[PDB]
This record gives C-alpha cells, structure tokens and sequence, in this order.
RNA sequence: UGCUUGGACUACAUAUGGUUGAGGGUUGUA
RNA sequence: AACUCUAAGCGGUGGAUCACUCGGCUCAUGGGUCGAUGAAGAACGCAGCAAACUGUGCGUCAUCGUGUGAACUGCAGGACACAUGAACAUCGACAUUUUGAACGCAUAUCGCAGUCCAUGCUG
RNA sequence: UUAUAUACAACCUCAACUCAUAUGGGACUACCCCCUGAAUUUAAGCAUAUUAAUUAGGGGAGGAAAAGAAACUAACAAGGAUUUUCUUAGUAGCGGCGAGCGAAAAGAAAACAGUUCAGCACUAAGUCACUUUGUCUAUAUGGCAAAUGUGAGAUGCAGUGUA
RNA sequence: GCCCGUAUAACGUUAAUGAUUACUAGAUGAUGUUUCCAAAGAGUCGUGUUGCUUGAUAGUGCAGCACUAAGUGGGUGGUAAACUCCAUCUAAAACUAAAUAUAACCAUGAGACCGAUAGUAAACAAGUACCGUGAGGGAAAGUUGAAAAGAACUCUGAAUAG
RNA sequence: GGUAUGCGUAGAAGUGUUUGGCGUAAGCCUGCAUGGAGCUGCCAUUGGUACAGAUCUUGGUGGAUAGUAGCAAAUAAUCGAAUGAGAGCCUUGGAGGACUGAAGUGGAGAAGGGUUUCGUGUGAACAGUGGUUGAUCACGAGUUAGUCGGUCCUAAGUUCAAGGCGAAAGCGAAAAUUUUCAAGUAAAACAUAAUUU
C-alpha cells in the first residue's frame, strides 16, 4: 500500500464499487434469476491480481 | 447542425477538402481507382468497339 | 546458400533431415529482391525486375516499382491493370517475372503438378475424396 | 526449502498490467506483454491455443464501428441523404 | 431425402487431459489439468465420462442416401398401378369404398377445370367418398415422440389420390383438403401412390 | 406452405412471438370487435387500447359487463379491466390479467389517428369480397 | 512581458511537384 | 419393550425417471461490407432508487430525422408536449472521454514537453 | 571557369524542410495465396521410403484468389486457353521393387471472351500531369478552354502495330 | 373459422427494361493479288553438378555455382548418345466476368439430430464465479400454478419460526 | 414412413405395491395410490439400443461416529456489577493477581495487501465451543500539501536510429561504419568560428 499509481487507484475503485450485493429491489423484474451476486468479493477467499 | 451546415456550404467549390467532411464511406473503394476514372477505356480498345457491334438476332431456321 | 536455423549441431528427428551447410533455397533471388522492397517501402507495388551484374558477395538486381495513386496513374490506362486491388503486393503472391516462374507454372507435361491451381494446391486437390450423395 | 518456507518470500510483483491489455502479462524486466505484444505492433496470436483465441477474437464484445458498418453497407452506404416524411 | 446430422467433430475435445494417472488409486482416464475449478480431474477424453466424447460418432459422409436401379423403379411403379384395382385389398388396407361406383374409377375430364374447391367436395360428395375422407379428420393426431419438438407434429392417413392429366387449377385447388395429394401422369413418382 | 421465406419451426415461431420487440406487441394484442360493430365498418379484428372498453366472454366470469382498462402490460401479454378484482387477505385488490384473445370489444375511442386505422382496414377486406 | 485556460498543431518510411540548396562530380560563358 | 432380523405404510436426507426447452450442432441456398476520417481488444465514466449482461462516450441505459401510431412499470415521480407524437424499431443526421498501427517525447509515473493563435490576469 | 586562386549558367549524381498535396504497417482466416518442413506412426524393430512436398507454419490478397490465350498435345480419317466434377485408374512407373505410394493428354458435362506491352517505318511530341483563371455543375483527389503559368517528357512520350 | 399469420393477390417505395432529344468520342471496311520492308524478349535458355522435391525413372520442375548461346535458331516428341529427317510449337514481357473453394463475418429458411451426466466449453448475469505470478486451464447451476392469488389476522416464543 | 372409424383432464408417460394372472425365460397384461399432458399394438425399415463389473467418470449416502478420533506448544486466569430471551470467555467497564521484558505479544515505516481503518445498527451461515462485540454481512462516513514524495540526473542493462544480415517474425548482439547522421552558438561576408560522435 500507500505507494499506488493512477491505474491502481482507479482500478481499485472498480473492484470496489462492484462489491455491493444485489440491487435491493430488482428481484421483482420479470423472470428474476438473481439471488446474490456472482462476482461477490470478500478479500481472503478471493484475490484480485489482474 | 447549423455549425455543421454552414461549413459545408462555404466549403463548396474547392478541392483539398476538409478531412472531417470527406465522405467516410468505405476503405476498399476509396483508395482504389475512382469509378468515373476506372472506366477510362483505351484508344485501341475503343476502336474495336466502334464498327463491329453486337447485333440482336436469333440464328434459327 | 541458406543455412537452416538450428543451433550448432543440427536437426533432431531423422537422418533425412540432418544436412545443413549445403541446403539451397527455393525462390530465386530475383523474387526475394522484390520482397525486400515491398515491405520496407510501404507505399508501392512491384512490376518486373532485371539483373545488372554479379560478383561473389552479392548478386544485385533492380526493381521497377510503380506508384499507386499519383493522380496521373489513374488516367494512364495502358498500365491501369496493376492498380486494381487484387494485383498489389505481387512479390509475395508470386506473380512477378521470377515469382511466377518460381512456383512451377506453365503447361503441359513438364509441369503436370503444378496444375491444380497454384503449386501444391495440387497436393490438396487430388487427395480430396468425393463421398457422393448417391453412391 | 519449498514446503511453506518459500510462501512468505514471494511478494515482489513480477507481472504487472500492460497497456492495450488488462490481463497482467507485461514482464516488467523484459518489457514484453505475454498474452499480446505491447512493444511489437501485432497481437501475437497462435494456431495451437484455439480455446484462448476465443477470448481475444474479432467479436468478443464492443465492435463499435464494425457493428455500424454492417448496417450502413446493408442500406447501400447511403450518406448525406437524410429522410423525408412519408407520402 | 435423408438429411445429415452429426456431433461436431471437436466436441468433448476442447481439452488438455494428459494422464495424471497411475498410480494414486484414481483411475486411468486422462485427467483435466490444473484446476481449482471442479476440473481436477473429473475426466474428459474417455467415452464413459462426463463431458468426454461419446462413442465414435457420425462422420458426416455416410452411405446416407441409397442408390436404386432404373428397372426396379418402374417395376415398383407397375406394381403399384396394379394395386389400384382388384379392389378387395384396397378395402383391406383402409380406404372404405362403400359408395364408389367404379373400380378403378375414371372420372370425366371436365373436372380438371374446377376453380373453388368447395364446389369440388360437391364433386366428391357426389362421388360418395366425402364420407370416406371423414375418416381422415378422425385420425389426425400427435406423433409418438419427440415429434412435438423437432416440428414434425403429426399427419393422418393419406386419403384419395386424383391423377390429373394436364393441369388447369386442380393442383392449386385440391391442396387444402387433408389427405388428397395429386399428380401429373408423366411423373408418377412412387411414394405418393403407395405410402410406407 | 407455398413461399419458402416463412418458417414453421417450433423454436422459430416462438422465437418471434415471446422475444419479439416492444411495439410489435400492439400488433399482437388484438381482440375481436362486437358483432354489431362488424357492420359499421365490416372488419374483423382490431388491437385494444389503454383506455378503451372491452368485455370478457371466456374467462372465469363468462362476461356480461362493460369495463374500462387501466393499462396494457405489454411485457406480460395482457390487459387489465376495472371491475375484475380479487383481494388478498389483507384487503388489497389488483386486476387479474386476462389475455386479449379471450375478450370482446364494445367501444373504442375514435380519435384522429384511430379513425384513420379504420379506413386502412376499410376497403382491404372489401377488396377481397370481389373475387 | 510571464502566468494559468482553451484550441490547432509538431511520427516515420514514402511517392510527384514547390522552395532554399550542397558538391578538387561534369562542362560551358567570362 | 433394550437391541438386532425382516417385510410393507409413514415421515425424512436426496434428484434419478418421464415429460416439457426463448437454447446447441448439422444441412443448403443467399450477398461483399477489413483502418491514418482512428479499426480491432481494454481501462473507466455512466442511470432516480443499479452490481452485472446488454446499450452507449462528457449529447453518457440513450441520442436528429424517419417510420408505425400510446406508454414503459417492482415503485415513486414526470408524460396524455397522441392534436403537431408515447414507446419501439429503423437509422442517413450530428456526436465519439480514455488507448492502439501512438500521428508530440514519451508509461510499474496521468508525469516531461515544444510551436502558434484564441481567452483571462500580470501589467 | 578546378596554383584545390572568383562569378554565372546548366548538367549530373544528392540533400533538408511543423512546405504544399497524398499513398501505406495493422485487425481477422474456414476458403485462398508465395513461404519455411518437422514427429509419434506403418516396415511387425529401424536408418531411405511413410506421417508429407504434412499441425505451429504468418509476409500477402480478395469476393474471388492464383492459373489462363500454350516454347501444349498427341502421331492419329487429328486436336487446340485456364480452372472443378465422372471416368481414364487404384491401371503407367517410382518403389529396403518392403509397408506402401501415384499421375496423366486422349473420351463426355457446365461455362465460354478474347486481346495490350517490348522491339523495323508508325513517320512534324502530333504526349502527359500539375498550376492558376473562368466555362459546366457536383458532396467528382471532377468535364471546357486558357495564361500556352510550370514541370515531366528525347536517357523517349502518343497514335497505328504483337508468340 | 379466438389471434397474428399463412393463400392468391392488391397498397407503396426504390431500381430495372430508354422511343426521342442533346452533347462528347471515333469510323468505310472485310476482299484477293504480288511488288517494299516481315524487325521478336540475354546471366536467361541449356549442358555439367550439388541439394532439397517429384508419377518421372542416364531426370520432373524449382533453386545456389561454374559456364555461357545461337538466327533456315531455340526448346518440345517420356531411354540415354550422336547421326539423318519429320511433326508441332516459339523461351525468358503483361492483363482479363464466368462454370470452381467457403467451420469466417452478415441477414435466411430446412430435418431419420440431442432433451440439461446429451447437445457448442455454457439454454441462464460461461469464455463470467474460479484457481496458476505466468503461457493459460476453465467448470456448477434450465423446467412454482391457469393467475402471484406468496400465504392478512389471532394465539406462543426474544425472533426466521410454529 | 405405412397402419388399427387406436385410448387421452370422465386422468395419458414413468413411480411405488402385503391386489390378481399369463412364458420355459427375457418381458407384458391388470387393480389401487400418487401424478398433470401426452402416449403405445400389428408390418415394413432402422440408431449414439438393454450394464453388477472396468484401481471405471459424476452426483447423493453408509457403517467406524454421526458422535468415536482428538481440538495438549507460547506460565494462568479471577470473584462482583452489568446488560442480555439466555455469558467460564469474548462484550464490557470495577478490582487486582502473572505474563510480553526496550535485539517485546509495545509505538510508527517499507513490499504485498485493497475498504479491512471509524461510527451506527444487528438474524442466519462466518469466528474448527458459545456470542449481546467482531478483519462476516446491513447501513453510513472517512485519506486535503510549493516544503513529506513520485516527478529531474544518471548506475549496472534493457539493444529501443537504419550501415547490416534472415524466407519472413524479429536478432541467448562493447549496433563505436551510418550526406549535414553536430546540441548548436544574439550569428560575420563568401559551406557563423576552432569546436560535437
């Protein structure tokens, strides 16, 4: 940490803003197939590296 | 639009046209021998197309 | 000649395949000396060639390039043939003087394969089995 | 020497993210992108990794202008003409 | 008119098993390579598996049509004409005929020029076989399979045939009644006559 | 049947009815007109509208009813009616959906556009009464 | 004048002119 | 009654059977469409409540004209600016951040420039 | 104009330009094109054969590509551009005369389209392209002349003439 | 015959068949006869010889090397060599739509195909979750009923519950 | 593909079975009980056709045990008050016992982590025991520079202008040869002067 760079500050928001759960109403679409997420990150059961 | 449409009327009547206003059509027919200029037939091939023409008959009994 | 790029003690596999220091290339120099124009010069086609001289450390030819889009050359229609799209870069595809002659092209029976199109597009033509609709 | 006594001595990142890529492949020291070829002017592809090509092939996502081209040339590349009300 | 069908000569073999094998008391079938991903090994490449190729499958040049002879064809045609008449066995293979007035029935050549086929069941209702083709509307049904997903829904018993000599409007007229499938004389294709 | 360019395959003719687009549905949500209305204009069929009047014939209730409509839930292939209701146990009712091909039109709104669709349907059947 | 804020610009290989040309290369007029 | 042996009922772990398939692969006729005017792939920024897939490019879940002719919808809220178009699809108009074949020198650095006008303050 | 003592004019090789004005590396690949050329395998082993003038092979194209108007056949009561299919034929020879390889004109079928270059004599550069100025219009890197404004062009342009 | 559709067809837009008019560009033959000139591709043919390669064998072509051509000549005629002829073509220059090839890309239908341990690696938020740093390896998971009408409210527990 | 005016929401396919029966036998026929939309018999053909097995592939599930194996290293925790549906803990705060001993189990820095840091709120998996707090979720905020630093300079070395070679890609390369391949320098005619590889 603490000496990142301006990709790995902007890359790390996208692997941060994707760490919500499901939108908390959108399981009332038509044909709701979304229970909880596929990409769902913890941070010791899942690594980043890309 | 009027910032575009005013340009192409005052950029009428020139060659060396503006790049962003030059007919963005294809690749494989822009840079290969324009069609008013690629039918420019040759002299010894427009004399054999002058005097013996294709005649529309039916060779039958 | 041409020496085969394997390092320092030569090829593995078989003794059909050992011999290096005399192996000879196939395309003659008069069609290599137009690839070594056509890619260093990104702009122009290739028309013919002719040798001049020879001494022991080079043979060394000339290349008669043609411009492609000088606005003269579109309206010069006795040499209009070469600036359709299908004739450009005629050093690789083998339809210069020597590059025609390199692939074994004529007719008839000193050339009988190559006949199936190009050259060894014979040796994908004749082994092509026709399991019919109705045998 | 390799059981677990080398798992705390492997921290230095030796494969960073490249430019026209996204897949960590640029080998810092030899300055060469692995999956593609950043300093090579060619997407170094091969004819023995058929499966991997299916991730870097023409038609794996955006295709911005290519999509437009399909429709434009289907109408006949009609440009500069705009429509009129139906009569 | 058989079409072709095959499993696509890759399939299964998007692969790189090579045998993390023998022995650690897991079997010999070659094994999918690195993993973390429920694929180590779990076995491609071998025809008793999950994902692997099924047995040496249809390479799509087969003897998939069959070829016939020139004489046996019309010998099978002339052995269909002579199964039109002798009208016993054409009752015993269906086609109830208890109102037709002639075997083999030959109608007048005026009826080639019928226009709207509602006026032509009147022809059949005045040939006492409209109550015959009423057998066909019973037997339209559903195929046994696997008909009802590859679109072959079902059929019924093909009813009467009517040879026209020279066409006027008949082929464009009769086509709507379920079962009647007509013909020109100078073809006389086989399996429209004698089905099955 | 006669022209090869229209299919019949079961995936294919459900391809282009479920996942057909979101304005072609109004070309597919039609209902039969009333029998008296088949003489003012003498056309069989018309698509329903979001504030018209349509009537149940073959549903749960079998129909003797005038009724308007709140909306046309064109994802759900359906149309509501502002008297067919059923609550939960909580005391809150909605409009149980009834598909267009089980209901009957009694009154349309004849606007400027909606009159022009009648004349487009006007001669077209009547031209087919000549032959 | 210098600051900050916009734009336009400013690859290389390269073809035919354009300009300025460099040459105990080759002459000519002196 | 403990327990163990055995049938069936019945509850229970399980997802096999059969059915159903907005999909797969095969079969065959059609057409020429690949960029120096910025392609192909990525990074991001996206919207009212939004992560994705899909859509896009500071005009950012859509876009001028066009066509057809009233809605999308879990909900709030705006519409009915149908009647001078809802929402679609078509699509010609205009747009196209960021990077490539990097067309500034150049990237484990949003870093270093250089020319010229414009536009603000020095003054 | 060269004791290496100056100009000017050409020429000849030859530069430099934020000149003008324009063309190109790249993506894909089934098919196609010139390339480079391996191996388990078969011979009951293997080394020439085979896998094969083959998978990576990558440089090149397109709706065609290459070929194509014979320095061919055949040897006959002759034929006659190129390509694909049926057959020639699993026959001719190549073969550790081992395994195994392997064509072909000729016969019939689709389609059919033949001709510019070079070089005597062809006998007033009669040539070609920019430029600017107008004609004529058009989303033309455009049609008519002109100044005959350049330069290209005799180290040869054009017309007629070609196995 | 409930609905689009599908059936012949009408509606409509774009081409596409140009009689004439104009402008621009050119042309008198073929025809037999003999007078005069009938000019023809130069390190390439071809031989030697090495090395891949061929159905090709005292050679198929394609190549590097040495050679180095003739003008009533040059190749070519499947056994080499002269030697006599004969026949047929004229090397090293250059272009052309077709009938041929199509797992691509784009819109299109089709059946003796599979029915979620099958079928493309995936019917779905499969080249995504995921591990290897890497090259890259790649799985699992479809099918509430006609309608969401999804179980109000009462009782019990602190609750999802019961 | 032919066929039986074939049965089918007045219950069709499989699933069970202490209903009944036919064959030598494989196999059907049949009753009841689920079940909710399609199915079989004769005769022509036929395809990826019947499984106990392959140290067989995949998915449940046993006995041992479904409570055995063992969760034993780092001195060692404790009464009372809370609150809590419920506490040996952790969750606290009150005491006060002993450890870590300043080449610490202490305070802040590097690589790597990537939202863990903080408040607020909490039910279930998560914390190889519990759980009222947690490096889990829910829900909110939170990282300010002219001086700290990347940025400039250059080090071993990437071989990265086109002299060169290679069939091309590109070259397990002290590319020192490459008109001027000079940075130029307030400059002077008449390649600005000796200068820069």
């Amino acid at each position: 940490a603490a000496h990142k760079s301006f990709r790995i500050k902007q890359k790390l928001a996208k692997k941060l803003k994707q760490n919500r759960s499901v939108p908390q109403w959108v399981r009332l679409r038509t044909g709701n197939t979304i229970r909880y997420n596929a990409k769902r990150r913890h941070w010791r059961r899942t690594k980043l590296k890309l | 639009q009027k910032q575009k449409e005013n340009l192409r009327k005052v950029f009428k009547n020139k060659k060396y046209k503006p790049l962003d206003l030059r007919k963005k059509k294809t690749r494989a027919i822009r840079k290969a021998l324009s069609p008013r200029d690629a039918n420019r037939k040759t002299l010894k091939e427009i004399r054999k197309r002058s005097v013996f023409p294709q005649r529309k008959f039916a060779v039958k009994a | 000649g041409r020496k085969r790029p394997v390092p320092k003690g030569c090829t593995y596999g078989k003794p059909k395949s050992h011999g290096v220091n005399q192996l000879k290339p196939y395309r003659g120099l008069q069609s290599i000396a137009e690839e070594r124009v056509g890619r260093r010069l990104g702009g122009l086609r290739v028309l013919n060639s002719y040798w001049i001289a020879q001494d022991a450390s080079y043979k060394y030819f000339e290349v008669i390039l043609i411009d492609t889009h000088h606005s003269a050359i579109r309206r010069d229609p006795k040499i209009n043939w070469i600036c359709k799209h299908v004739h450009k870069h005629r050093e690789l595809r083998g339809l210069t003087s020597a590059g025609k002659s390199s692939r074994g092209i004529g007719k008839g029976y000193r050339y009988s394969q190559t006949i199936g199109g190009s050259r060894r597009a014979a040796w994908k033509r004749k082994n092509r089995e026709h399991m019919h609709r109705k045998r | 020497t390799k059981g677990t006594t080398s798992f705390g001595k492997r921290h230095n990142k030796t494969h960073t993210i490249c430019r026209r890529c996204g897949n960590s492949s640029y080998h810092l020291q030899k300055s060469k992108c692995s999956q593609c070829g950043y300093p090579a002017a060619k997407t170094r592809s091969f004819n023995w990794s058929r499966k991997a090509k299916g991730r870097k092939a023409q038609g794996t996502g955006r295709m911005r202008y290519l999509k437009n081209l399909r429709r434009r040339f289907r109408n006949g590349l009609r440009e500069g003409g705009a429509a009129k009300k139906k009569t | 008119n058989r079409q072709a069908y095959a499993v696509s000569e890759l399939a299964g073999h998007q692969t790189s098993a090579e045998s993390w094998g023998t022995g650690r008391a897991v079997a010999r079938i070659p094994r999918v390579r690195g993993g973390g991903t429920h694929r180590s090994g779990q076995g491609a490449f071998g025809n008793m598996c999950r994902g692997g190729r099924m047995f040496a499958p249809t390479k799509t040049f087969r003897r998939w049509h069959r070829k016939v002879n020139v004489n046996q064809r019309r010998y099978a045609l002339v052995s269909a004409i002579a199964a039109s008449g002798v009208p016993a066995l054409v009752q015993s293979k269906g086609h109830v005929i208890d109102g037709v007035s002639e075997f083999p029935l030959v109608v007048s050549d005026e009826v080639q020029k019928v226009q709207k086929t509602k006026q032509a069941v009147i022809f059949l209702r005045r040939l006492k076989i409209w109550a015959d083709i009423q057998k066909v509307y019973k037997s339209q049904r559903f195929r046994a399979g696997r008909g009802t997903m590859r679109d072959r829904r079902r059929i019924a018993r093909r009813g009467p045939l009517v040879v026209y000599d020279k066409d006027e409007g008949l082929r464009k007229a009769f086509r709507n009644i379920p079962g009647i499938e007509t013909i020109n004389v100078d073809k006389l294709n086989l399996l429209k006559l004698a089905p099955g | 049947k006669q022209n090869p360019f229209v299919s019949s395959s079961r995936r294919k003719n459900r391809k282009r009815h479920f996942q057909a687009p979101s304005h072609i549905r109004r070309r597919l949500m039609s209902a039969p007109l009333s029998k008296e209305l088949r003489q003012k204009y003498n056309v069989r069929s018309m698509p329903i509208r979001r504030d018209d009047e349509v009537q149940v014939i073959r549903g749960h209730f079998k129909g003797n009813q005038v009724g308007k409509v709140v909306q046309a839930y064109r994802k759900k292939f359906v149309v509501y009616v502002e008297k067919i209701q059923r609550e939960n146990a909580n005391g809150t009712n909605v409009y149980v959906g009834i598909h267009p091909s089980k209901v009957l039109i009694v009154k349309l709104k004849l606007d400027k556009d909606r009159k022009a669709i009648l004349e487009r349907r006007g001669k077209g059947r009547l031209a087919a009464l000549g032959k």
